[PDB]
């Protein structure tokens, strides 16, 4: 599966 | 007579049945559906919130959507109620834009006419608008909120 984001919350940095 | 039908369809008798907002995708990636609320329990029913709708890429959203990661299953969501108006509720996990404007997630905002809502936020090339529409016939009804009880 690794990771399977199913939403991305922005890596904001 | 379908053939004509058919074109004439579109401009014969409007939409409007018990319609609240039509959302249209001008980006071209969802197809357009349409909204709707029953004016009886709106008008019977005056209490917080009548009906409420979920978009996202969730099949079983209101809205369903094409399949971008950028979204959530339920990426945004519209409430119909108060009095006579329409209000948006922003429940993304990275956030729902009006016209390039941010709003607060979860949060409810008063409706704009042909207001548009931007999501999946971050990139450039990873952004979709859609545009709501609403119905001005419903708005008729609202507008008046009185019970057609003359005979």
């Amino acid at each position: 599966k690794k990771m399977t984001f199913q939403t991305p919350t922005d890596p904001l940095e | 007579a379908t053939q004509r039908f058919l074109i004439e369809k579109f401009s014969q008798e409007q939409i409007g049945e018990n319609i609240v907002c039509r959302v249209i995708c001008t980006t071209g990636q969802i197809p357009i559906r349409d909204l709707s609320a029953d004016i009886s329990q709106v008008l019977k029913e005056k209490r917080s919130i009548k009906k409420v709708w979920t978009f996202g890429r969730n099949p079983a959203c209101d809205y369903h959507l094409g399949n971008i990661s950028r979204l959530s299953n339920k990426h945004f969501q519209i409430l119909l109620g108060e009095d006579g108006n329409l209000l948006l509720n922003d429940i993304s996990t990275n956030g729902t834009w009006l016209n390039g404007q941010k709003v607060e997630k979860n949060s409810n905002q008063l409706l704009s006419q042909g207001d548009e809502i931007t999501v999946g936020v971050g990139v450039e090339s990873d952004i979709l608008s859609l545009v709501i529409f609403i119905n001005d016939k419903f708005k008729q009804c609202l507008e008046q909120n009185k019970v057609d009880r003359i005979r």
